[PDB]
RNA sequence: CGAGGGACCCGGUGAAAUUGAACUGGCCGUGAAGAUGCGGCCUACCCGUGGCAGGACGAAAAGACCCCGUGGAGCUUUACU
RNA sequence: AAGCCUCUAAGCACAACCUGCGGGAACCCGUACCGCAAACCGACACAGGUGGGCGGGUGCAAGAGCACUCAGGCGCGCGGG
RNA sequence: GGGGAUGACCCCAGGCGGUAGGGGAGCGUUCCCGAUGCCGAUGAAGGCCGACCCGCGAGGGCGGCUGGAGGUAAGGGAAGUGCGAAUGCCGGCAUGAGUAACGAUAAAGAGGGUGAGAAUCCCUCUCGCCGUAAGCCCAAGGGUUCCUACGCAAUGGUCGUCAGCGUAGGGUUAGGCGGGACCUAAGGUGAAGCCGAAAGGCGUAGCCGAAGGGCAGCCGGUUAAUAUUCCGGCCCUUCCCG
RNA sequence: GGUGGAGCCUGGGAGUGAGGGCGCGAGCGAUAACGUCCGCGUCCGAGCGCGGGAACAACCGAGACCGCCAGCUAAGGCCCC
RNA sequence: GCUGGGGCUAGGAGUGAAAAGCUAACCGAGCCCGGAGAUAGCUGGUUCUCCCCGAAAUGACUUUAGGGUCAGCCUCAGGCG
RNA sequence: AGAUGGUAAGGGCCCACGGUGGAUGCCUCGGCACCCGAGCCGAUGAAGGACGUGGCUACCUGCGAUAAGCCAGGGGGAGCCGGUAGCGGGCGUGGAUCCCUGGAUGUCCGAAUGGGGGAACCCGGCCGGCGGGAACGCCGGUCACCGCGCUUUUGCGCGGGGGGAACCUGGGGAACUGAAACAUCUCAGUACCCAGAGGAGAGGAAAGAGAAAUCGACUCCCUGAGUAGCGGCGAGCGAAAGGGGACCAGCCUAAACCGUCCGGCUUGUCCGGGCGGGGUCGUGGGGCCCUCGGACACCGAAUCCCCAGCCUAGCCGAAGCUGUUGGGAAGCAGCGCCAGAGAGGGUGAAAGCCCCGUAGGCGAAAGGUGGGGGGAUAGGUGAGGGUACCCGAGUACCCCGUGGUUCGUGGAGCCAUGGGGGAAUCUGGGCGGACCACCGCCUAAGGCUAAGUACUCCGGGUGACCGAUAGCGCACCAGUACCGUGAGGGAAAGGUGAAAAGAACCCCGGGAGGGGAGUGAAAUAGAGCCUGAAACCGUGGGCUUACAAGCAGUCACGGCCCCGCAAGGGGUUGUGGCGUGCCUAUUGAAGCAUGAGCCGGCGACUCACGGUCGUGGGCGAGCUUAAGCCGUUGAGGCGGAGGCGUAGGGAAACCGAGUCCGAACAGGGCGCAAGCGGGCCGCACGCGGCCCGCAAAGUCCGCGGCCGUGGACCCGAAACCGGGCG
């Protein structure tokens, strides 16, 4: 049958017009203390490289 | 179950044998296999001597049949032969006023 | 050493697993490292009958030992539920 | 437990039961053959297994053991060198 | 890249080993549009050949023999579409090979007869084996395998005229023998009753349930095949009637 | 300089992730292994197509589009097979 | 003690003078059907022809080393020149 | 001293002819899938069988001691006594055989049902009859259980038991697999087990839905939408509202009040129950009383009656001859004919005019259906005020434990409840997702309901469906032979010829088997007989082998033989030279690694729904249909519910060529406009934007690569669970 959201995909990233992948930047939410203002501020939704033609695969229906 | 398009008696006409056209007198009609045995072909069909019907040694008897597609009845005065008309009060077979 | 039932010959019926095709020699080397088939030398007319089983890594069973599989089961416990 | 022997309840004692004398009726299934093998069970006319009874005589002390032989069967369904 | 008659035809330069792979171009089979058509007894599909013709090919034409009634362009499409491997499957035929075996080492020999054909079938004379059986009588079990007549298509571990093999015709006779119209044990079913989602499971009385109890038959003859049943003698039992 | 099945970007599509030999630079080993693991390159794998090395994948030459009863050469040889 | 006849007990169960034996010729949990065309990163096989190019056995990670995702190597199409 | 020819017990290669072998080619009496018509049977004894019946009968089929059958009616009109032969018999225009409907009989088993029973057997009771009939036997009725109404107990009538290919509802209910382990989850409430009913079932007239003061029973399809949501937030699962459609039907009953009878009895003035009037509601309805009154007019079945029509048998139904090859004309040649019929099949071969039927039109005595259409009846019909008597009891509601909806305990609603507490009757309650107030919707704790939807045992028509290893397991005398105690497993086996015209007769031979002769177009078309391949087994001819060593071959020279007028070609190898079978798996195979005895046949990368990319088209800021409706039954249109994109950011609010991070026009991430075909010279070189490439710009369809869910290239487990057989 027609095939289904990846839902976790779809909590996760955010697809744009032109073909990029958005998504955020790990290593902050568990523990964050011994970070400077950088390490806490630079968390500025990272790019992904020739992953995201195997990423969009699973926002496939709606986008 | 299907019927015959001639009757017992009435006279019919051969058209596709290996003769080709002779008048005759239809006995039997049969029409399990749907063949005619009218008079036309006189076979040579063996026969063993046991009974003996015959006591010395024959080789011929009975018949053999021609198959009904062939022929074609006549009416008794015509010259006409070929069609078939039914349903006058009674089902004959009447074409071109000929009788049956 | 002797006797009987087989084995051997003849008359009759007459299978079986195996089987790539084979016109299938020995030695010394090479080749996946154990050669009838590759190279060199030597021997050998063709085809059989009875026997031995040394070879064809002969046959049977897709190792029965060992290892792997996030294989499956039997059993144990203060391993979990 | 039943047949059979005996005593009684309801009932019946013109009935009912017992012993004789004469006359009738007695129904449904099995019934052959093999049944310790060629016919049963083993894919087979298979050296296997299959319950019960009669299962002789003579001699070995006895005996269903052993050896032979009555009645009964059999030469084993491939033979000859 | 060029002559660019755009030539989808010829020149120049370079290249053309190849697995797993990537890409391009074709052949063959079933069916369909073309097909209310065309080819086909002067011979269609299929089978056997060709040293013939075309194509780098899967192949396609043409010629000959057999065959007896179907096949189908050109241009396209849909695939159950191409086989040598899967200790693949199915059917046939080989090797093993005229080889092992022919089934308890109880044992055969001979003379006649039938018959086309006899070590094997029938009769006769010897020899051997079992004889607490390799003999006889029943219940299991098997289901006509029993007998006669006619035969060897197939079977019998050989042959076979024989056969427990085939065809046809007969053959099993019961008040007293073994079972039911008698009874019961283990066990099963099961009025009442009890329990469980349903199917159902326990279960008194009663019923079924046997090589258990009771019940009236012994001897001999008869057929090729039936016998305690048919027959001869003889003795009994159950029930009913007067 | 270098027009080459050279490069650069995007998209589609696989396969590979057991390697091995040889020379050098090394480790472990024993300065042993056709032993294990790296790097620099080649070859085999995928060139078991060819010639030589007797035979042999990696030692040498050479990169097989097809055909010819034509020559010249690479490695290796010129006594005969 | 042996055995005939009629029965009862059964699959995570029955039975067992206890071997994990036997339960219809194979029992560490039978047989038949269905789920079920279960799963298998584990073997084997995978069928017409011609042409062009052409690999890899490497790196980074995975209760993982015989399999994987991305990159490296290859091919096709469209652009840069 | 020498040497070539030569011998073939036998072999090898090639050629020709045979046998075994049954593939290929061609046909169907066959089943497969779609479409509709139709869809329960049965105590008045089902589905299915055992046994028996034919003058002779092995089997299949039809029947049942009335036994390949009997009676009545309709069709049918001349051949019959089934497949099915053979001997022997009789029937039919005075209407035989055959088909359909209604009847009768219908042994025995089987729900089995008098009882027992190991199914196709045995034994009975009561009432009548028969045999001489008391004892013995047979025949014809009745005798099982359960739930109801009457019958005060007795008994009499009405139903149920069992089966049915698939479907549906309710009660139980898994495991392997997926998460590359795996326990919550998925598989899945699926397979499977039980119960009842049906030609469908279930559900159904709101204590609904959910935001609009909106829709208005229920079922099914397409959308919405793989959206909201749920989920070790992993695997994955997955709506609902609304809309376009198919269909459209709504009702009955308890309660309050009233009449009769019965029960307890204080026979009082009330209680408990069945009947008759009275009520089916959210705009609140309704009981009693008063007023408006008039219905005596209308609606109307889902009930009943009749009928159109359909089914179980059928019928009519146009049009041709001659000559030739041949055994056969339908081919071919000439002249024609019909068409509301030139679909198909058979006809010795290839036919519109030879036959059966297709086009079209008629046909019911009798029995089913009659959803279609006309009639009848039951049943419904109204407004204001007063009274607050009634509106579905261990029920709503609360707590704990549960299932369903996407809801897995999360903030956890709603629908049913296993247990505990526990009321009210419109100033009473439930819902709008913890909960409170307001505002909206509806009346639960009783029941029924056609139509539209699923499926095919069976009937027929169709098929880019098949053609005996295919197709269902069976085209054939198949769920048979055979295996297994049993549950169960499970085959192979079609073809002579136009017509058996099936080879009379002679001879050999025991027979079988043929050789002649004859029929036959053909007899290698001979009876399991069309075509008849290959492996395999032989016979006859050419070449060569008894001094040569090889995965058996290739090249060269020569000899021998055979074709061709010749040139040349074909079969063989005596010698020389060169040479490690195929595939897999591998760093690596001729490998002493695996598979293969040979031949013929079967077989392995598709398809549904979608996504991405490329390609051929259509249209273009637009593209585009699904479900369904109307048409001949091989013809298309209608049908904008819907989807993608045109504007995107942000978690959302919200904003917008800008958004967000942020106090901010710092700064950054997302998009934005950047110009392709470009006569655009409108005459201002800012050129605004134009003939104009179907494009930046996207959609629909086709064709390919790949992917996900489905078993997904095929084969193969050790195992697990459910139901049963032993
Ligand atoms: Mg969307
Ligand atoms: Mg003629
Ligand atoms: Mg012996
Ligand atoms: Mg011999
Ligand atoms: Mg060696
Ligand atoms: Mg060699
Ligand atoms: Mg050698
Ligand atoms: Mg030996
Ligand atoms: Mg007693
Ligand atoms: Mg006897
Ligand atoms: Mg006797
Ligand atoms: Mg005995
Ligand atoms: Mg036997
Ligand atoms: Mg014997
Ligand atoms: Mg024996
Ligand atoms: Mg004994
Ligand atoms: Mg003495
Ligand atoms: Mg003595
Ligand atoms: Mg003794
Ligand atoms: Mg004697
Ligand atoms: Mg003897
Ligand atoms: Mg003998
Ligand atoms: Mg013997
Ligand atoms: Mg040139
Ligand atoms: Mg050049
Ligand atoms: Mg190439
Ligand atoms: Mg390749
Ligand atoms: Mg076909
Ligand atoms: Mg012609
Ligand atoms: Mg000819
Ligand atoms: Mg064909
Ligand atoms: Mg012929
Ligand atoms: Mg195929
Ligand atoms: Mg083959
Ligand atoms: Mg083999
Ligand atoms: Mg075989
Ligand atoms: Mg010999
Ligand atoms: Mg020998
Ligand atoms: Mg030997
Ligand atoms: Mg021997
Ligand atoms: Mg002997
Ligand atoms: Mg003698
Ligand atoms: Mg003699
Ligand atoms: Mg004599
Ligand atoms: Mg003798
Ligand atoms: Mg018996
Ligand atoms: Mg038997
Ligand atoms: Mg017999
Ligand atoms: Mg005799
Ligand atoms: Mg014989
Ligand atoms: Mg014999
Ligand atoms: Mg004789
Ligand atoms: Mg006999
Ligand atoms: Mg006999
Ligand atoms: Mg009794
Ligand atoms: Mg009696
Ligand atoms: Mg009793
Ligand atoms: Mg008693
Ligand atoms: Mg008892
Ligand atoms: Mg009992
Ligand atoms: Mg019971
Ligand atoms: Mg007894
Ligand atoms: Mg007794
Ligand atoms: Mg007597
Ligand atoms: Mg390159
Ligand atoms: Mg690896
Ligand atoms: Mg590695
Ligand atoms: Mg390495
Ligand atoms: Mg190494
Ligand atoms: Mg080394
Ligand atoms: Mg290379
Ligand atoms: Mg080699
Ligand atoms: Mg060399
Ligand atoms: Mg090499
Ligand atoms: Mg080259
Ligand atoms: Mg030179
Ligand atoms: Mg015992
Ligand atoms: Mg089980
Ligand atoms: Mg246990
Ligand atoms: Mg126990
Ligand atoms: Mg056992
Ligand atoms: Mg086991
Ligand atoms: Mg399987
Ligand atoms: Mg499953
Ligand atoms: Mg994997
Ligand atoms: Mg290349
Ligand atoms: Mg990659
Ligand atoms: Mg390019
Ligand atoms: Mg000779
Ligand atoms: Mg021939
Ligand atoms: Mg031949
Ligand atoms: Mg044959
Ligand atoms: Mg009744
Ligand atoms: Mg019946
Ligand atoms: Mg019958
Ligand atoms: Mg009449
Ligand atoms: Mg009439
Ligand atoms: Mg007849
Ligand atoms: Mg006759
Ligand atoms: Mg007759
Ligand atoms: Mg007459
Ligand atoms: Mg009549
Ligand atoms: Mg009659
Ligand atoms: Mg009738
Ligand atoms: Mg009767
Ligand atoms: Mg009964
Ligand atoms: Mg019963
Ligand atoms: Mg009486
Ligand atoms: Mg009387
Ligand atoms: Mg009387
Ligand atoms: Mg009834
Ligand atoms: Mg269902
Ligand atoms: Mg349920
Ligand atoms: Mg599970
Ligand atoms: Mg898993
Ligand atoms: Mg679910
Ligand atoms: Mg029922
Ligand atoms: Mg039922
Ligand atoms: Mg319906
Ligand atoms: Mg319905
Ligand atoms: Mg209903
Ligand atoms: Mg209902
Ligand atoms: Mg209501
Ligand atoms: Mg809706
Ligand atoms: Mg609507
Ligand atoms: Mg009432
Ligand atoms: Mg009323
Ligand atoms: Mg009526
Ligand atoms: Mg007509
Ligand atoms: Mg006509
Ligand atoms: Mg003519
Ligand atoms: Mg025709
Ligand atoms: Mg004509
Ligand atoms: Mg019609
Ligand atoms: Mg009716
Ligand atoms: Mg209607
Ligand atoms: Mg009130
Ligand atoms: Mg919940
Ligand atoms: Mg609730
Ligand atoms: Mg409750
Ligand atoms: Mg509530
Ligand atoms: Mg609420
Ligand atoms: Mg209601
Ligand atoms: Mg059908
Ligand atoms: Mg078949
Ligand atoms: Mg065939
Ligand atoms: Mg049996
Ligand atoms: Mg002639
Ligand atoms: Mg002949
Ligand atoms: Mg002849
Ligand atoms: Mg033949
Ligand atoms: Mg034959
Ligand atoms: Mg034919
Ligand atoms: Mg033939
Ligand atoms: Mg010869
Ligand atoms: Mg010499
Ligand atoms: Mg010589
Ligand atoms: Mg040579
Ligand atoms: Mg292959
Ligand atoms: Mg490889
Ligand atoms: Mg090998
Ligand atoms: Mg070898
Ligand atoms: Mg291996
Ligand atoms: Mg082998
Ligand atoms: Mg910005
Ligand atoms: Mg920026
Ligand atoms: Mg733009
Ligand atoms: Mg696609």
């Amino acid at each position: 049958p027609k095939m289904k959201t990846h839902k976790g995909a779809k909590k996760r990233v955010k697809i744009t017009a032109s073909g990029k992948v958005v998504a955020m930047k790990t290593g902050k939410r568990h523990l964050n203390w011994q970070k400077s203002g950088k390490e806490i501020r630079q968390k500025g939704r990272k790019f992904v490289l020739a992953k995201p033609e195997a990423e969009r695969i699973k926002l496939l229906l709606p986008y | 179950r299907v019927k015959m398009h001639v009757k017992k008696g009435d006279t019919v006409l051969v058209a596709s044998g290996k003769y080709k056209g002779r008048v005759g007198k239809v006995k039997e009609v049969l029409p399990k296999k749907y063949a005619v045995i009218v008079e036309g072909v006189n076979i040579v069909k063996k026969a063993v001597r046991v009974s003996p019907k015959y006591p010395q040694g024959g080789f011929i008897e009975k018949e053999a049949p021609l198959h009904a597609s062939k022929v074609r009845p006549i009416c008794p005065a015509c010259g006409k032969p070929t069609r078939v008309r039914k349903k006058f009060l009674e089902n004959g077979k009447k074409i071109r006023v000929c009788a049956k």
